[PDB]
């Protein structure tokens, strides 16, 4: 189905974004220009956040995997409880899976990049659920995304 | 805190962009 081709793109995106934020070099070309052009955007949002919240998420500890999950759910709940969703706040998902990367990889005496690999389904299993209504609707990320932040 | 953050400035960059 098109909710198929949707999810897949998703997931590539935020596999893209991990990849991005831990320096690993991805095969083919490099990425996408959908998938730079967020990376870009993306980073530019979180560095933001991270100055924004300096004396906050120096409280924050994520331990691992698991504990990544239940705050993603539980902060992108409380960011969508208003039923707002625009480009900007689905930028801010993927600004904030970096912060939980890089809060996991900080503490992490011994740092397991194979499970990091279920970030990236977490994150887009979010999007897909809660904003993939919103995306297709909206333009897509190609004539959507793009043409607002290229 | 968290959820301000990321709505403010997810809100703040739809504006701007």
């Amino acid at each position: 189905s098109m909710t198929d081709c949707e999810f897949g793109y998703i997931y590539r995106l935020a596999q893209d974004y991990l990849q991005c934020v831990l320096q690993i070099p991805q095969p083919g070309s490099g990425p996408s220009k959908t998938s730079r052009v967020l990376q870009n955007v993306a980073f530019s949002v979180q560095k933001e956040v991270e100055k924004n919240l300096k004396s906050c998420l120096d409280n924050v500890n994520v331990v691992s995997v698991d504990t990544a999950r239940t705050l993603f759910n539980q902060v992108m709940e409380k960011e969508f409880e208003d039923g707002i969703i625009n480009w900007g706040r689905i930028v801010t998902i993927f600004a904030f899976e970096g912060i939980l990367i890089k809060k996991l990889l900080r503490q992490q005496i011994a740092p397991d990049v194979d499970t990091y690999k279920e970030i990236s389904y977490f994150v887009a299993e979010f999007i897909m659920n809660n904003t993939g209504e919103w995306i297709r609707q909206n333009g897509g990320w190609e004539n959507g995304f793009v043409k607002k932040f290229e | 805190x968290i959820a301000e953050a990321l709505r403010r400035i997810g809100d703040a960059f739809n504006a701007a962009y």
